[PDB]
């Protein structure tokens, strides 16, 4: 059964409301797992505290840089990259939770929620969940974006686990 | 007032574009790889006693969307083609982005200067005298750079106003 996680937002450290993801883990095991344990920080590292540096209002919300706090940074939990786990999923809409990278096989921690359908990064970003509930905070989110992705309040992940 | 120019900074990914506008514009320079959306920044400078003001796009290098640089090409008066001296296939993509740059402008005559940076770097693979040859073919300056010592950072710059004043008369 594919796991449950959650992030609690935040917009400037005042809450927002919070959004659940189902990971996939049963076509991205290894994906999913990266994410699931950053959720959770059992390694001692992970999402909590962390912000959500980029935003395009009819694109897509990008974050997951906990190691410098700047959009440039992210480690995954085998390393700080590895490699595109299979692209069998693809970015079919609203909600698809997919991977960030710099190129091929260096999927760290930097991961987006598609707020439209994305389908011209198929085959370069490994999709590997989706909004559960909370597709509406993602939605309030995109207000605090721009053209190019910068932000106008902190909008971040206070708290995260897994259900 | 003041004289703006509307200078745009191409090229491929990672050779540098947004370190040198940086560069310019804060006096600094980090290690880390932020790579462009695209950005836009406003300076006033003094170019051969006259003082002007710099509006400066920092464009992407993703290759996906080279579709869409039409709007911003046409909207430019002069351009900084970069390409960084360790990266070959930088120096190869020079050509289409010139090539584009013509065609969307429909003319032969558009403001341009060669700049290859990272000239801090050993690993060079792109010799000066390739990089100089091909400027001379263009009709247009070749200047190399290095963001991280700022090396030719404020020549690059000041030598595209310079096109674009002769440009324009
Ligand atoms: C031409 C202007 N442009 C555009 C663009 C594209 C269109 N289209 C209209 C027509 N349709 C059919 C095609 C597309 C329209 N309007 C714009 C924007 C709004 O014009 C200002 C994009 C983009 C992406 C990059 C650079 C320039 C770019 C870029 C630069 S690094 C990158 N991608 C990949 C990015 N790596 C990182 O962060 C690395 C640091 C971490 C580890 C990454 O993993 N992710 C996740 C996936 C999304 C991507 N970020 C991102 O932010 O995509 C923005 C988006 C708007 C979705 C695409
Ligand atoms: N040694 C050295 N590194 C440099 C130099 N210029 C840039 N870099 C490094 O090369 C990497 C890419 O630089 P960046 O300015 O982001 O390049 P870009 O052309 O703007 N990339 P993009 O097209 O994705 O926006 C960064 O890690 C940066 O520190 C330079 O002159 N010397
Ligand atoms: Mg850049």
């Amino acid at each position: 059964v594919n796991p449950t996680v959650f992030f609690d937002i935040a917009v400037d450290g005042e809450p927002l409301g919070r959004v659940s993801f189902e990971l996939f883990a049963d076509k991205v095991p290894k994906t999913a797992e990266n994410f699931r344990a950053l959720s959770t920080g059992e390694k001692g590292f992970g999402y909590k505290g962390s912000c959500f540096h980029r935003i395009i209002p009819g694109f897509m919300c990008q974050g997951g840089d906990f190691t410098r706090h700047n959009g440039t940074g992210g480690k995954s939990i085998y390393g700080e990259k590895f490699e595109d786990e299979n692209f069998i999923l693809k970015h079919t809409g609203p909600g698809i939770l997919s991977m960030a990278n710099a190129g091929p096989n260096t999927n760290g921690s930097q991961f987006f929620i598609c707020t439209a359908k994305t389908e011209w990064l198929d085959g370069k970003h490994v999709v590997f969940g989706k909004v559960k509930e909370g597709m509406n905070i993602v939605e309030a989110m995109e207000r605090f974006g721009s053209r190019n992705g910068k932000t106008s309040k902190k909008i971040t992940i206070a708290d995260c686990g897994q259900l | 007032s003041m004289t703006e120019y509307k200078l745009v900074v191409v090229g491929a990914r990672g050779v540098g574009k947004s370190a040198l506008t940086i560069q310019l514009i804060q006096n600094h320079f980090v290690d880390e790889y932020d790579p462009t959306i695209e950005d836009s920044y406003r300076k006033q400078v003094v170019i051969d006693g006259e003082t002007c003001l710099l509006d400066i796009l920092d464009t992407a290098g993703q290759e996906e969307y080279s579709a869409m640089r039409d709007q911003y090409m046409r909207t430019g008066e002069g351009f900084l083609c970069v390409f960084a001296i360790n990266n070959t296939k930088s120096f190869e993509d020079i050509h289409h982005y010139r090539e584009q740059i013509k065609r969307v402008k429909d003319s032969e005559d558009v403001p341009m200067v060669l700049v290859g940076n990272k000239c801090d770097l050993p690993s060079r693979t792109v010799d000066t005298k390739q990089a100089q040859d091909l400027a001379r073919s263009y009709g247009i300056p070749f200047i190399e750079t290095s963001a991280k010592t700022r090396q030719g950072v404020d020549d690059a710059f000041y030598t595209l106003v310079r096109e674009i004043r002769k440009h324009k008369e």
